[PDB]
DNA sequence: TGCATCCGTGAAACAGAAAAATTTTCCTGAATTTTGTATAAGTAGCTACAAAAT
DNA sequence: ATTTTGTAGCTACTTATACAAAATTCAGGAAAATTTTTCTGTATAATGGGAGCTGTCACGGATGCA
C-alpha cells in the first residue's frame, strides 16, 4: 500500500526492486525519464491495479531505464516478485492476473497512441482531454469533467507547449466551449456536443 | 516534583499494602492521577548520576567512562562525506561551469542551502526566466542513468 | 646536635502562593508561485506549388 | 510525367518575454493560555557528630632536645 504525495517519483532507472506493483489508488503516473532530459508521464492508474514490469523486461537482471514518478499523492501496494514469478510460475490465470494489469498499462499505451502525437496542439490537447475526463474525471452539471489540481506546463508535456495550457484552454474554458476552472479546476462541459 | 515523588511513595505503598508490591500503576493512576508515563519519568527524573570513573567494577582496574567517545564521529564517516563533495563536484561540474555555480548558490555546495531564487536570479546576471528552468534542467541533467547513476551508490 | 617522630611516597513539605515561563493561536503578511497574461516578434513550421527524373 | 525537387512563398502558427497579479503558501508573532516553576510559612518545645583506624617509608627533619 506504498506510496507518496503529488510531488514524487516511484523510482529512477538503475534501480533493482523491478518487481510489478499495484497502484492500490491514485495515478502515481510514471515519468519514464531519458538522456539530457524530457520524461514522459506514460504510466498512469486506477485502484488495486499494478505498473512497473521490471523483474520481468530482460529477466530479473532488467534496469528500469525509466525513472518513475510518485504522480498525486500515491497510493500502491506491490507483492514479493515470486508472486510474479514463484507464484506466477503456477497456474496461468495467476501470471494472466498479472497481464491483465499489464494489458491495463498497454490499453494505457493505445489510449495515448492516436490521441498523442495527432498532429495539432488543440486537438491532440483534446484528443486525450475527453479521454482524461474518461479517467480521473469528475463528473459533475456541466459534464464529465476532471477536477485535479494542475499546470499549465505538464500540460505542455501534453503537447511540448509554453503558454498554449493557459492561453489555448482558455478558449475552450469560454470563447470555445468545453470548460471551465475554479482556480485550477476543470469541467469538461461534455462528451462531444459542443466543441465535439 | 520531590514531594509529588514522596508522596506517590507514600500512596503507592498504601496500593502496594492491598495490591503487593504495588504492581498497580494506571490502576496506581485512579491514585497517581497520571499515567504511569510520568509515573516511570519520575522514577529515571530521580535518578543521582554516576560517577564519571566509579572503578569499573568484577575489576578495579578502571574507572567508567573509558568505553565510550565524545560528540565527535570517526573518519570512516567524515571521509565518505567527503568524498560525497568532490565526487559530486565534478560530476557536477562537468554540465555548463556558469549554472554549476547557481547550483551551489541557490543550493549548497559551500554555505549557502541556499540563494533564494530572487537574490540569486541577479546574483549571477540578474534574471528571473532563466532560473527553475535552467535549476530542473541542472537536475534532470545529472539525473537520470551514468549521471544520476554515479550517487546511486554513493548517496552520502 | 644526632636523634625522637614523623609527614605521606613511591611503589526529607506544603500550601499557599504567585510568576513566570511557554506555548498554542494568530496572524499575518509577507513573501513568494503560478499563471495568466499578456506580449512580439519572428517562424519554422506549414501548407501548394512547378517543372523536370521516377 | 510524376515526383521530387523549388522557390519563392505566404499564411497560420507557435514559441519567447516579460509582467503580473494574483495565488498561495509560510513564518513569526503574538498571544494567550497554561503549565511549571518559585516563594513563604509553620507556633507546645526541641540546644554539640561519627568513626575506629590501628602492619612500609623517609626523609628530611627533627625541631627539639635533654
Amino acid at each position: 500500500v506504498e506510496t507518496f504525495e503529488r510531488n514524487k517519483t516511484i523510482f529512477f532507472p538503475g534501480d533493482p526492486a523491478e518487481r510489478v506493483y499495484f497502484l492500490l489508488k491514485g495515478a502515481v503516473k510514471l515519468s519514464r525519464v531519458y538522456e539530457a532530459g524530457e520524461e514522459i508521464t506514460v504510466a498512469l492508474l486506477r485502484e488495486n491495479s499494478v505498473f512497473g514490469v521490471l523483474s520481468l523486461l530482460t529477466g530479473n537482471k532488467s534496469d528500469r531505464f525509466y525513472h518513475a514518478v510518485a504522480f498525486t499523492p500515491v497510493e500502491l501496494l506491490s507483492a514479493p516478485i515470486e508472486q510474479v514469478e514463484q507464484a506466477l510460475k503456477e497456474n496461468p490465470e495467476l501470471s494472466m492476473l498479472m497481464l491483465r494489469g499489464l494489458s491495463s498499462r498497454i490499453l494505457q499505451t493505445e489510449m495515448m497512441i492516436e490521441t498523442l502525437a495527432h498532429r495539432d496542439m488543440g486537438s491532440r490537447l483534446v484528443s486525450f482531454l475527453l479521454i482524461l475526463c474518461r479517467d480521473f474525471g469528475v463528473p459533475c452539471a456541466d459534464g464529465i469533467t476532471i477536477d485535479l489540481k494542475l499546470s499549465h506546463q505538464a500540460i505542455a508535456e501534453a503537447i511540448g507547449s509554453t503558454r498554449v495550457t493557459v492561453t489555448r484552454l482558455l478558449g475552450d474554458l469560454r470563447e470555445k466551449k468545453m470548460i471551465s476552472i475554479h482556480k485550477k479546476k476543470i469541467t469538461v462541459h461534455k462528451p462531444v456536443t459542443l466543441s465535439r | 516534583l520531590y514531594e509529588t515523588i514522596s508522596r506517590i511513595k507514600k500512596t503507592t505503598k498504601l496500593l502496594s499494602q492491598e495490591m503487593g508490591r504495588k504492581p498497580t500503576e494506571e490502576e496506581i493512576a485512579t491514585r497517581m492521577e497520571m499515567t504511569i508515563e510520568k509515573l516511570r519519568f519520575i522514577a529515571k527524573s530521580a535518578q543521582l548520576p554516576i560517577s564519571l570513573e566509579t572503578p569499573i567494577g568484577k575489576e578495579e582496574d578502571s574507572r567508567l567512562g573509558d568505553f565510550i567517545e565524545s560528540d565527535g564521529e570517526t573518519p570512516e564517516d567524515q571521509v565518505s562525506k567527503n568524498l560525497l563533495r568532490e565526487d559530486l563536484e565534478k560530476v557536477l561540474d562537468s554540465l555548463s561551469p556558469r549554472e554549476r555555480d547557481v547550483l551551489r548558490l541557490r543550493y549548497g555546495l559551500d554555505d549557502g542551502r541556499m540563494k533564494t531564487l530572487e537574490e540569486i536570479g541577479q546574483i549571477f546576471n540578474v534574471t528571473r526566466e532563466r532560473i527553475r528552468q535552467i535549476e530542473a534542467k541542472a537536475l534532470r541533467k545529472l539525473r537520470h542513468p551514468n549521471r544520476n547513476s554515479v550517487l546511486k551508490e554513493y548517496i552520502r
